[PDB]
């Protein structure tokens, strides 16, 4: 019963597409989504435009083709002036825009707590920062739909994800304002996951600021992402976690490029560039790494990986 | 207050800022300490990313918190 169907680029717009592709291949999300609108009103917001698109796309007559999504991309250029432009933009703030607006409408509906948005997305760090003078712990709980993690040269995201949980200690120019101490003291800093999400969104911070060049490059190190994680929680002990979808930016460079998305369905994978649906080998997936050498030219890396609960 | 700033290696760095502070103070300070210019910072916090405009207490933003610094990748 399933549907792979391309989709019409409006302008610069595979940033959007991209995403769309990977969040509907997100099961809960594309069915939260189509439950709205299921049950949804007249009035057009950039969600009924959401969930009108997805409801096209899961009842298409035929298995294979393209969708133009001329509504939801009109919506979006009237509702944020950050997009209200044909220009290349980056899929993050497009999936956390995003994201966040259709939270806020879920939200104002229940006015007439956590929306489904949260309950899909939302996790919990808790941030410890330890003054090493007093030894007093202080801790601060808060709040993601993703995590954006820093990555070096030939890793894997496993390693990227548990460098950002790492204990960091801070000195010199870094040092913490202690309250007790009330005066900056040297500290250890953690930030633990408290509470994982039933889909975990990870964002390869793939990015160099050149301080003498006065810009920055794009980072195509070779970052490899596995199949399926294992990951803890701080107080289910555990949950695994299966990759459902790679949101991939094209180009050598951080100004232009082009994004594509490959998603697994039913145990193969597909790669969704606008218009063009085409099945890949498991083994292809292992191009968008990034590069091993020559690592400033021109690479097809993962830039946002989509990764579902198993419970 | 301090505040706490995960930058684009990893490294945390602090920053000393008021309630008041709008989103571009916070961006103008971290071009102070990174030089990285305020039009190519984005900053997420509590899930959200944090627009210009607004203040710190906008976002309940008090001490400890740790802003996410990324950037972008166009297409
Ligand atoms: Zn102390």
């Amino acid at each position: 019963n399933e549907h792979y169907f391309g989709l019409v680029n409006f302008g610069n717009t595979c940033y959007v597409n991209s995403v769309l592709q990977a969040l509907y291949f997100c099961r809960p999300f594309r069915e939260n989504v189509l439950a709205y609108k299921a049950q949804q009103k007249k009035k057009e917001n950039l969600l009924t435009c959401l969930a009108d698109l997805f409801h096209s796309i899961a009842t298409q007559k035929k298995k294979v083709g393209v969708i133009p999504p001329k509504k939801f991309i009109s919506r979006l250029r009237k509702e944020n002036d950050l997009f209200d432009n044909y220009m290349q933009q980056d899929a993050h703030e497009f999936l956390n825009y995003l994201l966040n607006t259709i939270a806020d409408i879920l939200q104002e509906e229940k006015k007439q707590e956590l929306t489904w948005v949260h309950e899909i997305f939302q996790g919990t760090l808790t941030n410890e920062t330890r003054c090493l003078n007093c030894e007093t712990v202080s801790s601060k709980d808060e709040d993601f739909l993703d995590l954006s993690v820093d990555v070096e040269q030939n890793t894997s995201i496993t390693h990227c994800l548990r460098d950002f949980s790492n204990t960091e200690t801070l000195c010199s120019e870094q040092k913490y304002y202690c309250e007790t101490c009330c005066s900056k003291q040297e500290a250890q800093k953690r930030m633990r996951v408290k509470k994982l999400p039933m889909i975990l969104a990870l964002h390869l911070k793939r990015f160099k600021y050149m301080e003498q060049l006065r810009r920055y490059t794009k980072l195509s190190y070779r970052v490899v992402f596995p199949l399926e994680l294992r990951l803890f929680n701080t107080s289910n002990l555990d949950r695994m976690y299966d990759l459902v979808a790679v949101v991939v930016h094209c180009g050598s460079g951080p100004n232009r490029g082009h994004y594509i998305t490959i998603v697994k369905s039913h145990g193969f994978w597909l790669l969704f560039d606008d218009d063009i649906v085409e099945k890949i080998d498991a083994q292809a997936i292992e191009e968008f790494y990034g590069l091993t050498s020559d690592i400033s030219k021109n690479s097809e890396s993962g830039y946002i990986l989509f990764y579902q609960s198993r419970e | 207050m301090q505040i706490f700033v995960k930058t684009l290696t990893g490294k945390t760095i602090t920053l000393e800022v008021e309630p008041s502070d709008t989103i571009e103070n916070v961006k103008a300070k971290i071009q102070d300490k990174e030089g990285i210019p305020p039009d190519q910072q984005r900053l997420i916090f509590a899930g959200k990313q944090l627009e210009d405009g607004r203040t710190l207490s906008d976002y309940n933003i008090q001490k400890e918190s740790t802003l996410h610094l990324v950037l972008r990748l166009r297409g």
